[PDB]
């Protein structure tokens, strides 16, 4: 009965401030409160505070306090979170919620905002192949590129069998790296062509990679 | 603050059995405990409120019970969309807080991996750098340890690895391990090695090539 829309991902750099809006669609934003939760890639949740947009009340987990700022506007339906003097440590998906005072629960949730914060600069991937030995594996990695996410897909989409695509990894010098791979059956290595495609939607970058034995 | 600790990490069942899940309290929440599913890429999704209310339109296999420090989510057969991570809430008192999640996987036979060792290409060893790619391909369970070896030196600190989610047809997970040096490190050494334990193997598993 209730929509909550956030802003698009966010790629900031070290020191800067990041402001991410929620937009309510339904229901009573004035009967309402709104929190502040996020996650970290792979880790738990963690929540950050909130505020009652019909008082202008707003609170914090002190872990946070000084660094967050949580505003709403009753006009727009909107809450918003500011966090500024960013780290490395704040790259996290951030969720606003609604929070249910009488049972102390969140309902409603957005749908996430990423926010990577990194010395880095948005960059492509190196596509290089993974060619099969000499049941088959074969494969791409796919590194140097910044942010997340990156797609892979086999022969334009159309193989889905026998794939796994891995999770990024972050490597030291700030950038992601990550391996598709695919089994086949090695009698079709002579005969059927395989491509990697890869879709680094934050740098609009699309490469297609040959992989033979 | 106070802590919400959930146990098991992990719970192991196939479909149809009765999955419980455990939240323990540092202090009494009273009855201001919630239950949250979690799937990759999703928002949290309410399941329990007031530690026994079931949220609007989820199914009624999902159960909460307890009060003060110790809380129970029960899930009375288990189906296959409910393989995901569960994680307890509390506000009784400001900040408000999670558990740090259950995960909840199918249970099936041990399988052994598939082990692949790819050599870096040619495309990239011209940039200065060296990536050797270890594959293990769809094992269980999820338990794995993977070595690198440069000429039989057991390397540490140069690695990364990354594991898939729990496949859906199979159940088994997979895994790619990346050692990573400079071209001229990289030619200074013949024999690069992937050395793979696992309760599938009766012993170690090595895959290698010559540069």
């Amino acid at each position: 009965q209730v929509q909550l829309v956030q802003s698009g991902a966010e790629v900031k750099k070290p020191g800067s401030s990041v402001k991410v809006s929620c937009k309510a669609s339904g229901g009573t934003f004035s009967s309402y409160a709104i929190s502040w939760v996020r996650q970290a890639p792979g880790q738990g949740l963690e929540w950050m505070g909130g505020i009652i947009p019909i008082f202008g009340t707003a609170n914090y987990a002190q872990k946070f306090q000084g660094r967050v700022t949580i505003t709403a506007d009753e006009s727009t339906s909107t809450a918003y979170m500011e966090l500024s003097s960013l780290r490395s440590e704040d790259t996290a998906v951030y969720y606003c919620a609604r929070y249910d005072g009488i049972y102390g629960e969140l309902d409603f949730w957005g749908q996430g905002t990423l926010v990577t914060v990194s010395s880095a600069s948005t960059k492509g991937p190196s596509v290089f192949p993974l060619a099969p030995s000499s049941t088959a594996a074969l494969g791409c990695l796919v590194k140097d590129y910044f942010p997340e996410p990156v797609t892979v897909s086999w022969n334009s989409g159309a193989l889905t069998s026998g794939v796994h695509t891995f999770p990024a990894v972050l490597q030291s010098s700030g950038l992601y790296s990550l391996s598709s791979v695919v089994t086949v059956p090695s009698s079709s290595l002579g005969t059927q062509t395989y491509i990697c495609n890869v879709n680094h939607k934050p740098s609009n970058t699309k490469v297609d990679k040959k992989v033979e034995p | 603050e106070i802590v919400l600790t959930q146990s098991p990490a992990t719970l192991s069942l196939s479909p149809g059995e009765r999955a419980t899940l455990s939240c323990r309290a540092s202090q009494s929440v009273s009855s201001y405990l919630a239950w949250y599913q979690q799937k990759p890429g999703q928002a949290p999704r309410l399941l329990i409120y007031d530690a026994s209310n079931r949220a609007t339109g989820i199914p009624a296999r999902f159960s909460g019970s307890g009060s003060g420090t110790d809380f129970t989510l029960t899930i009375s057969s288990l189906e296959p969309e409910d393989f995901a991570v569960y994680y307890c809430q509390q506000r009784s008192n400001w900040p408000l807080t999670f558990g740090q999640g259950t995960k909840v996987e199918i249970k099936r036979t041990v399988a052994a991996p598939s082990v692949f060792i790819f050599p870096p290409s040619d495309e990239q060893l011209k940039s200065g750098t060296a990536s050797v790619v270890c594959l293990l391909n769809n094992f269980y369970p999820r338990e794995a340890k993977v070595q690198w070896k440069v000429d039989n030196a057991l390397q540490s600190g140069n690695s990364q690895e990354s594991v898939t989610e729990q496949d859906s047809k199979d159940s088994t997970y997979s895994l790619s391990s990346t050692l990573t040096l400079s071209k001229a490190d990289y030619e200074k050494h013949k024999v690069y090695a992937c050395e793979v334990t696992h309760q599938g193997l009766s012993s170690p598993v090595t895959k290698s090539f010559n540069r």
